[PDB]
């Protein structure tokens, strides 16, 4: 993980 | 935001046909009035969930498989249902990486493999093993050429290196990915990170090349050597630059094991054209004569469809490109490839600008590609 | 908004 988003 | 009822929006990388597949598009308008639109927007793949559903996306998006399980996981692509017959036509392991939870996501184009392409001119014997390119180098140095160039900004190229002495992305247990079980930090990774940080180290290559140098550097002669897929063989063949597509040097005495792309065809589950979607790849794409107009702009690859594949497998290009497919892995389509990239891409990085140790960057990385995550980011 | 991020 380590990013973000939401998708 | 352009999708409307009774006409296709296509979305598709811009190294690749999109001028050929434009004109299967025409073809299919003209016999159905339906108009055709293809489309290649920077970082498609990172664009397509956030405007899928009420956003400007596409009805169709073309990428590589192993992006489609997480599209598919928050019910971004419409099932696809090809009959027996069809699915016949196809080679079955293409069809098995667009399925993902027991369903088909996409439809297969063509199997992605990247290859070791080299200047028969400065080069007429290519080298068999990674460790003999730094001495390579030197030489061609003295003659103002440089041996290898290639993409390290994507862990796509890199990754090859990496698993060849034991890297690996997820184990395979009890016949499903292990996603606590992430391979990116064991002896064989570590060994394959710490060649290629030397290469830099030792000047034989620069950290910060990236896609569009490595090809303009071949392209006019001033490498010996790169690796790529092949979309990129159409621009070799405009520079006239007399090359040959090989099998990737080994390491440690094993084969590079590329992650391999079956370029694929999704279909937007919020697109109102769907049915309008299915006709237009089934019957007008995935044809020997839709394949061969993409084929012959760009060139896909060795192509899903056995009739055509048959007249492509001649080339020595192909047997190049399905030799280092062999060798390597179809990539997982599990919704976990993104923190898999994500992760060896910043550990890649980090170790060759010197921010972090091989070691550092790689532990780094398996206990993020671990972390869990649910289906809407993290 | 209503996005997300972070870049
Ligand atoms: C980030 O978002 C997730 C929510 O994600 C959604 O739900 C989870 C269960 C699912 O797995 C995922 O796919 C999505 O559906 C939250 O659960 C996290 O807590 C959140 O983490 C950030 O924000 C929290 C506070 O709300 C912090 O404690 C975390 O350290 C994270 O911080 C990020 O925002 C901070 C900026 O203030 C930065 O430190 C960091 O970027
Ligand atoms: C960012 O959102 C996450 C996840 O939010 C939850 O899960 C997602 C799926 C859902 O859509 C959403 O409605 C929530 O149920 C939160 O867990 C994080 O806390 C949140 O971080 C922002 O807000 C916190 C404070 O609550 C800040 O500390 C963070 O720094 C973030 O704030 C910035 O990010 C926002 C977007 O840019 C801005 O509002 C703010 O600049
Ligand atoms: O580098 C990580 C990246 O690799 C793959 O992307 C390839 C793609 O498959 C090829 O078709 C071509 O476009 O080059 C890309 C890399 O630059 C994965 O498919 C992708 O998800 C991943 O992020
Ligand atoms: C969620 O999945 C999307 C599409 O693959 C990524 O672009 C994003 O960064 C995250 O991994
Ligand atoms: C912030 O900027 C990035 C880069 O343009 C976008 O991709 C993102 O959607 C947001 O607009
Ligand atoms: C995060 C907020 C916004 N991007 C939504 O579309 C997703 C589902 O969750
Ligand atoms: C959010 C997490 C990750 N995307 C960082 O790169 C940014 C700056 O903040």
């Amino acid at each position: 993980x380590x990013x973000x988003x939401y998708y | 935001m352009k999708i409307e009822e009774g006409k296709l929006v296509i979305w598709i990388n811009g190294d690749k046909g999109y001028n050929g597949l434009a004109e299967v598009g025409k073809k299919f308008e003209k016999d159905t009035g339906i108009k055709v639109t293809v489309e290649h927007p920077d970082k498609l793949e990172e664009k397509f969930p956030q405007v899928a559903a009420t956003g400007d996306g596409p009805d169709i998006i073309f990428w590589a498989h192993d992006r489609f399980g997480g599209y598919a996981q928050s019910g971004l692509l419409a099932e696809i249902t090809p009959d027996k017959a069809f699915q016949d036509k196809l080679y079955p392991f293409t069809w098995d990486a667009v399925r993902y939870n027991g369903k088909l996501i996409a439809y297969p184009i063509a199997v992605e493999a990247l290859s070791l392409i080299y200047n028969k001119d400065l080069l007429p014997n290519p080298p068999k093993t990674w460790e003999e390119i730094p001495a390579l180098d030197k030489e061609l140095k003295a003659k103002g050429k440089s041996a290898l160039m290639f993409n390290l900004q994507e862990p796509y190229f890199t990754w090859p290196l990496i698993a060849a002495d034991g890297g690996y992305a997820f184990k395979y247990e009890n016949g499903k990915y292990d996603i606590k079980d992430v391979g990116v930090d064991n002896a064989g990774a570590k060994a394959g990170l710490t060649f290629l940080v030397d290469l830099i180290k030792n000047k034989h290559m620069n950290a910060d090349t990236d896609y569009s140098i490595a090809e303009a550097a071949f392209n006019k002669g001033e490498t010996a050597m790169t690796i790529n897929g092949p979309w990129a063989w159409s621009n070799i063949d405009t520079s006239k630059v007399n090359y040959g597509v090989t099998v990737l040097p080994t390491f440690k005495g094993q084969p590079s094991k590329p992650f391999v792309g079956v370029l694929s065809a999704g279909i937007n589950a919020a697109s109102p054209n769907k049915e309008l979607a299915k006709e237009f790849l089934e019957n007008y794409l995935l044809t020997d004569e839709g394949l061969e107009a993409v084929n012959k702009d760009k060139p896909l690859g060795a192509v899903a469809l056995k009739s055509y594949e048959e007249e492509l497998a001649k080339d020595p290009r192909i047997a190049a490109t399905m030799e280092n497919a062999q060798k390597g892995e179809i990539m997982p389509n599990i919704p976990q490839m993104s923190a898999f990239w994500y992760a060896v891409r910043t550990a890649v990085i980090n170790a060759a600008s010197g921010r972090q140790t091989v070691d550092e960057a790689l532990k780094d990385a398996q206990t993020n590609a671990a972390a869990a995550a649910g289906c809407k980011x993290x």
